[PDB]
């Protein structure tokens, strides 16, 4: 039984939520924000990326070359990340220097000085991430599936954003989004490791008081995506290893169908042929790939956002004469969880997931950011007690209904990446989303 | 490996009929093959048939 | 014309209803 | 962690609040100890293959009902295996281990069709970083044999299955087996592994074949796949200081998008390189390495007179702002390495094997900056310096150049 | 068959000392009047191979053993050509029919078996 | 050898009493000179190629005509292209070198599917024995760049058509160009070169870029073809003494299934390794280098270290019988040398390049003991040694063992 | 390679009746397969021709 996530609110409408381990030294303190690229319009987006390189290129008290420094001295470090919903700003500590570094990210949040001679700095910085993403295949594939699945869409869009834009953002737009976006009411202050609550709650009236509010607060986790059944084919024939993605809609943070899907998810489950555990895996698919060698890898995932998600799976393979087999059996596995799951698959899966929910947490920032993206996605910690009784409720027919309504006979979203010259054209694959015996 | 390609009889017709990769741009003029192969088998089935009345 | 993340039009061809 | 003894097998167990426990076998069978080279890779990758009780793929699958992990790896000094999973699934995790200890039938199928393939996977997946290879060969060239053997297990010398078998018989005995549990009742542990290790052979203490001796030189690994240049100096007496030393000079930065207020970080300034000061003690030897990557040998060369210079004007003078920074980022880098479950259990592994005490992050020395620049100043005019290239090696510095 | 189930039931038999009694003559003699030693085969090289599981097998051999078998193939299938029988050194001797093959088939088999049973646990 | 001159390009023939005639260009182009590395063996193996009169495939057929043979080879200081035939066919060999050094269509193609694979075959070819390895890998470590660089192109760093273009048309050009003629006319060879040898490029002398350093150190190439280890001694100032001292030391057997009775030759006793001392004189460095090859390891240490007491035994003293034996010794490799084709061209080739009058076999100095003994002192205590292990790197010995 | 091996037509008469593999030791009982072979070709050749003369 783990200890009790404390949760707090400020007058501006500030999320304090805590869980403190006095088993450790360290503390992970950040801001959690409900927020991200899918907050712009198609004329800014970049703007959230953009201003994650320049929240550490100085405030109106330190400089850039201050802040380095102060930072230094507090011994951790600071980390942020923007994604499509979510931007995450935290400072892994010591115990004793949590007021340094809650201070830190409240002034990197509130009062930074988006200088005009910085913007242009970054401006080449970020131009020439453009053409080094390229290299990150995993994330080049996941790329081209939002845009491809949310075709012309705010989910659809990049984090990066286009060239273009990273050429003519200036220091109003970014003023601007900030002050729209950044709002006490969709912000969690979140302290895991070595924090006491009630400490961290008196540094955040101290620090976080004057955040503005929204004209319009909505509860945390709170949005319409239409689905593109689509391909992109990036060939490439000098590269050795094709990278796959097939995804259908999935679910929402919010769904019913929630824990279903991750069941399902589980069922097909992950393979590497570098582990070497992964050849005894009990899942089907597992089997196949490994005793045929169809795969060096794959990946199940099951990623949610507000009010949609993706549900799929990437492969990854230098069997390019049986590509074609890969994505047979893959897609046939898939079939299977319409047609033929047991209470067997199932009980295993249910299992296997009970302990993964919460063997992820392991160090203080797992737990931080367990913490800040469950606030931020459903409005609450869901405690292991609660998650446990919503996978023991999900059953073998829940399961088939919920594969017959969301991947039988389904329009797939598909990306190939490499030499992909023996992965068939859409039909044919999305052919393989049915069978013909059933 | 699925099933079409690993037996040999099965894998010949996939050859012919299933996965024989063809260019993408065959216009209609590509359709006389099967439409003879249509005829040949129309006059097969009536041939035979046929030959069972003749003396 | 360069950038592969922008998907070309097809707007002309896709249903709205689709789902 | 309360250390104590159950049928002659030291256990280290702290218990917590939290679903999840981790058990970790720590052995001294590092590469060190090693007969020949690659043996502890390949004795580490062999862990949960077939016992006589328990096949490999009934292990896998019972371990997916519960929903265990299982992560192995080998150092210069241990081998550690280690299994998360529910607190309350211990004493499943425990016989497990007891039975790799025990009954392992190591066979020759397993080492070419299981064991051997992935033992070089891992090894091709760590070199596809340059920096990596740098800090291998550094060792080599320090140490030669002990701490100069390789950790992996490399196809040009193969490992036999009557080496691995031999190497077994040595490692996998009482004298040499240390059990780590953290959020594990310490009293419940003690209990079952004096039921499932009381049948393990007692054997000797494993020891290094020969004495350690430092050597300098260099190491020049021609490879078509990036650019390291590793600057290490081997240590006679490993000293506490070289902890603050390694952070002080840095190299990474602290937050995103930035380069950083270490001295090591600010000689990477107009360059797409990377620099990283590292220290391992190693008990009887120690070696201070500073690795610098990158795409351009011509950048890392120049980074490279930067960061010898770097250490130079350290051994010169550090002021007692620098000196409390360098204190500060210890006690963190300490604090971090006790809580990473991976480099938790070898520190208690070392402390219950070895009998080196652990120094616990809130013990951490402040070193003044008259200790500080001494002990760089002691690194600066070392005899015995060694340098390996990675990469363009025609066009990357050497050892008499710096 | 499996190899697997044909060991099993043959050390039954082993076991009960009445059936053992009427049972081991019987096969020492089936061995003598079917006559595979008279082509230099041990027992062991009549065994179907073409199997997933059989291939696995033979690929498991110790290099030595897979070429003295290699061997032991070519000669039997140039006796049967010609129609001649081994003679001398060539027939084997009871002493050198040696199943060298049984342990690798069995141990491929017990995965296979223990694959498909697990392939059906039902968590209780 | 009657040197002269045909155009501003040195002609050297001598007439002689057979059948066949040997014509040799010599170029100033070996790799001490190239400007990337392996550029002097690609555009070794591009000779011949398509020229703009006359395609390879002509060439190859009209050769076959004359019965006519071709022979290529890159040295650190020359490239050497070297064509046997029938006295009477001298003016066609003639003008075929011509069209070479002119003409040649440097294109893309051929260096993809003709010249770049036989290069490679040719290198792979070489590295079969490792005792070439470990003379290379010594020149390596010795002199870093010039006479560091690799005599061959390897597959790790890239010869591009740009580079072999531009090396091209430094190297061939009047300045950089001698004609050697072995049983050829010199009147009539003069008369033809200077007019098919006209129109080509006066050019300027190649020159190494950098002066020549020495370095001591160590390579260590692993390689699981045999095992092999060289002993170099980086020599500043080349002195013909250590010639003497090379035949004197030897290694090879003079006589078939015996050991022999040089020094060498006798620290090999009860061990199926060979020894070879040679000296290279590179004018204005020298390498003197004593090459173990064997099967085990263990072996080549052993002998490695009866090898560098042979060395220091001969500081010592040296007799009077062993001091005429090492001239005579001496003035037989100077003969045989100079008989050789391959090697003959290259001898007056640099007499011809560069101003250093060829030692005549009958002119071979005589070493008195004192002189000997004093050049076998100086290497003894050479302050640079170098020492490159190739095989089972782990086993052999190391610098500052020996 | 050899126009028995290169093309397409004559490679698939080549893998059935020449260069294709056999065990060395095939006795006479396996020669009843080519036998089939020829009593087939016998009746088709006498069977056609009886159906030139048959009502
Ligand atoms: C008999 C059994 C019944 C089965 C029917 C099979 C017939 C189908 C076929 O092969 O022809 C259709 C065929 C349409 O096929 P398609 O694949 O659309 O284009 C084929 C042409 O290569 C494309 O030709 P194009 O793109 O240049 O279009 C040319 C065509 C326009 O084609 C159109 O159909 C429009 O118009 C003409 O050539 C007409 C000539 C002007 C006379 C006034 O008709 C023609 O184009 C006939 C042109 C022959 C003269
Ligand atoms: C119909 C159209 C006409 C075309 C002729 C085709 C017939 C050829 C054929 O397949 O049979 C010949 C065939 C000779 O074949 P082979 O390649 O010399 O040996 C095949 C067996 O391995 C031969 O077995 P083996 O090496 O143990 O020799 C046994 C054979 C002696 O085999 C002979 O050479 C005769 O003697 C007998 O089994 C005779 C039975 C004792 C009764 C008294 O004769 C027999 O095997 C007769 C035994 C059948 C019962
Ligand atoms: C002559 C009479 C033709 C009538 C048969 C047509 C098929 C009847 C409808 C069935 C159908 O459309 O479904 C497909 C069956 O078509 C098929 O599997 C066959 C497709 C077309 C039918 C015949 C192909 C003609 C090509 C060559 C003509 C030869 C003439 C020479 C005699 C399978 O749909 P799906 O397989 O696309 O996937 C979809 C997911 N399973
Ligand atoms: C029925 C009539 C039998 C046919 C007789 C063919 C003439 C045989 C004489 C010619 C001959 O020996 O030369 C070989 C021709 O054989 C051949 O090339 C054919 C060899 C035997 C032909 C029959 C094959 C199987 C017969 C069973 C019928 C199969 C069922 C179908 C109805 C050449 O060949 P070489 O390689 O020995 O020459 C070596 C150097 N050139
Ligand atoms: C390419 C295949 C064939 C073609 C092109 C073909 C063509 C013809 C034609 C042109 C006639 C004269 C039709 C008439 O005016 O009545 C005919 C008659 C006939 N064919 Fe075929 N035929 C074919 C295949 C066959 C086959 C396989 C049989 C099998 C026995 C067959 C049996 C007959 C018979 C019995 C008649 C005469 C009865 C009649 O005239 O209808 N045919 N065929
Ligand atoms: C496997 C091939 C064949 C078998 C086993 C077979 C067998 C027979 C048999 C048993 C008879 C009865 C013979 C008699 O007692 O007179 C017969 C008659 C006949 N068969 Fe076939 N036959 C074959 C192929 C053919 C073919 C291809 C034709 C082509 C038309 C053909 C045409 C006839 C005719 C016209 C007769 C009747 C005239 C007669 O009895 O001789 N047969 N066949
Ligand atoms: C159109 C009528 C329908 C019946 C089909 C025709 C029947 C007779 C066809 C068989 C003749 C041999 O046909 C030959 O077979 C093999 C496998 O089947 C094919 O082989 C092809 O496919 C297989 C996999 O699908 C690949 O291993 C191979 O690289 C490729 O060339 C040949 O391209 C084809 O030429
Ligand atoms: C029996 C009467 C004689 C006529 C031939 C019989 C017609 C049947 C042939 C049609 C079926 C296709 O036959 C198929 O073809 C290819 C090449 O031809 C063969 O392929 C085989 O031979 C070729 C070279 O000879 C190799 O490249 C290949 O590795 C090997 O498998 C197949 O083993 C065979 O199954």
């Amino acid at each position: 039984v783990s200890p009790k996530t404390r949760t707090s609110n400020l007058k501006n409408g500030l999320t304090i939520a805590s869980e403190s381990n006095p088993l450790v030294q360290t503390a992970t303190v950040g801001v959690w924000i409900d927020a991200g690229s899918r907050n712009e319009n198609a004329y800014n987006n970049g703007t959230a990326h953009f201003f994650e390189h320049l929240a550490f290129k100085g405030t109106d008290k330190r400089s850039q070359h201050q802040l380095e420094l102060d930072i230094e001295n507090m011994g951790g470090h600071l980390n942020a990340y923007t994604s499509r919903e979510s931007t995450v700003y935290y400072a892994k500590s010591f115990k004793d220097d949590v007021p340094k570094s809650v201070e830190i990210l409240a002034d990197i949040l509130q009062h930074s000085k988006l200088a005009e001679s910085a913007i242009d700095r970054e401006r080449e910085v970020i131009t020439r991430e453009l053409e080094e993403v390229n290299k990150q295949y995993e994330e080049v594939v996941f790329d081209h599936l939002h845009a491809t699945a949310f075709m012309n869409q705010p989910l659809g869009r990049t984090i990066l954003g286009p060239r273009e834009n990273i050429q003519t953002i200036t220091n109003t737009e970014l003023r601007k989004f900030i002050t729209e976006n950044y709002t006490a009411d969709r912000m969690v202050l979140v302290g895991a490791g070595a924090v006491d609550h009630d400490a961290l709650v008196e540094l955040a009236e101290k620090y976080f008081s004057h955040l503005p509010s929204s004209q319009s607060p909505v509860p945390l986790g709170t949005p319409i995506p239409n689905f593109v059944g689509s391909e992109v084919r990036l060939r490439d024939d000098t590269m050795p290893v094709a990278h796959i993605a097939i995804a259908v809609e999935g679910v929402s943070w919010t769904s019913e169908d929630y824990y279903t899907a991750l069941v399902a998810q589980a069922i097909i489950g992950n393979y590497d042929r570098a582990v070497g555990t992964s050849r005894h895996q009990g899942s089907r698919l597992s089997n196949i790939v490994s005793e045929n060698n169809l795969a060096n890898s794959f990946q199940s995932f099951s990623t949610s956002y507000s009010d949609t998600g993706l549900w799929g799976i990437y492969l990854t393979s230098e069997n390019t004469t049986q590509i074609d087999d890969l994505v047979h059996f893959t897609l046939k596995e898939w079939n299977r969880l319409s047609t033929s799951v047991s209470n067997l698959q199932v009980e295993r899966a249910k299992s296997q997931l009970k302990a993964g929910l919460l063997l992820s947490l392991d160090g203080t920032t797992y737990v931080a950011e367990d913490i800040g993206r469950q606030l931020t996605t459903l409005g609450r910690r869901v405690t292991p007690a609660e998650v446990e009784a919503k996978l023991e409720a999900v059953t073998e027919h829940d399961v088939r209904a919920w594969a017959q309504k969301t991947l039988y006979d389904k329009d797939i979203a598909l990306v190939g990446l490499g030499p992909i010259e023996g992965l068939y054209d859409y039909n044919r694959i999305r052919n393989d989303m049915s069978m013909m015996r059933w | 490996m699925a099933l079409r390609k690993k037996n040999s009889l099965l894998n010949m017709a996939n050859s012919y009929v299933l996965d024989s990769p063809q260019p993408s741009n065959l216009n209609y003029f590509w359709n006389f093959g099967s439409l003879l192969a249509l005829c040949l088998v129309i006059q097969l089935a009536t041939g035979i048939t046929l030959a069972m009345h003749y003396t | 014309g360069k950038s592969t993340y922008k998907i070309p039009d097809f707007t002309p061809y896709l249903k709205k209803d689709r789902n | 962690f309360s250390t104590a003894e159950a049928a002659g097998v030291k256990v280290a167990a702290q218990d917590g609040q939290s679903p999840i426990s981790d058990l970790s076998v720590v052995l001294r069978g590092g590469s060190r100890y090693a007969t020949v080279p690659g043996v502890s890779h390949i004795l580490e990758k062999f862990a949960f293959q077939n016992t006589v009780p328990k096949s490999a793929l009934r292990f896998v699958r019972e371990l997916e009902l519960f929903g265990g992990k299982l992560y192995t790896h080998t150092t210069r000094e241990h081998i550690v295996l280690r299994t998360q999973f529910l607190k309350q699934d211990l004493p499943y995790f425990v016989d497990a281990f007891a039975n790799v200890l025990k009954e392992t039938k190591f066979q020759q199928f397993e080492l070419t069709e299981r064991v051997a393939p992935v033992a070089e996977l891992d090894l091709l997946k760590r070199e596809s970083d340059p920096a990596f290879t740098a800090l291998e060969a550094a060792h080599e060239v320090a140490f030669r044999t002990g701490l100069g053997n390789s950790v992996y297990a490399q196809g040009y010398s193969p490992v036999t299955l009557e080496d691995v078998k031999e190497f077994a018989r040595q490692v996998y005995a009482k004298q040499n087996v240390a059990v780590v549990g953290n959020n594990v009742v310490p009293a419940d542990l003690q209990q079952l592994v004096g039921t499932a290790f009381a049948d393990l052979q007692e054997g000797s203490k494993v020891t290094q074949a020969g004495t350690t001796t430092l050597h300098g030189g260099e190491a020049r690994v021609r490879t078509s796949t990036g650019n390291a240049l590793t600057i290490a100096l081997p240590i006679a007496e490993p000293k506490p200081v070289y902890h603050a030393l390694a952070s002080f000079l840095g190299g990474p930065a602290s937050m995103p998008w930035s380069v950083g207020a270490s001295p090591l970080a600010q000689a990477t300034v107009g360059t797409h390189t990377s620099v990283k000061a590292t220290y391992h003690n190693y008990g009887d030897a120690g070696l201070f390495a500073i690795t610098i990557k990158g795409d351009s040998p011509a950048e890392i060369s120049q980074v490279a007179h930067k960061a010898v210079q770097a250490l130079k004007d350290t051994g010169a003078e550090v002021t007692e702002e620098q000196a409390a920074r360098a204190y500060a980022k210890s006690k963190f880098a300490a604090a971090e390495a006790f809580e990473n479950p991976d480099s938790s259990a070898s520190v208690i592994g070392m402390e219950l094997l070895s009998g080196v005490s652990r120094i616990a992050p809130e013990n951490v020395q402040k070193f003044t900056p008259a200790e500080l620049s001494e002990a760089a100043a002691q690194l600066s005019a070392s005899a015995k310096p060694v340098v390996a290239a990675v990469g363009q090696v025609h066009a990357l510095p050497f050892a008499d150049e710096l | 068959a499996s190899i697997t189930s044909v060991v099993k039931t043959s050390e039954l038999i082993l076991k009960s000392p009445l059936l053992s009694k009427i049972v081991v003559p019987l096969a020492k003699t089936y061995v003598k009047f079917s006559g595979y030693r008279q082509l230099g085969f041990k027992m062991n090289d009549l065994i179907i191979e073409e199997t997933p599981n059989m291939q696995l097998a033979l690929r498991r051999l110790p290099p030595t053993e897979s070429y003295d078998r290699v061997y032991r193939l070519i000669r039997a299938t140039q006796f049967s050509l010609s129609h001649k029988l081994a003679t001398g050194n060539d027939i084997t001797k009871p002493e050198e029919d040696d199943h060298y093959l049984i342990p690798y088939i069995l141990d491929v088999e017990a995965e296979a078996f223990e694959k498909d049973a697990l392939d059906n646990l039902e968590v209780v």
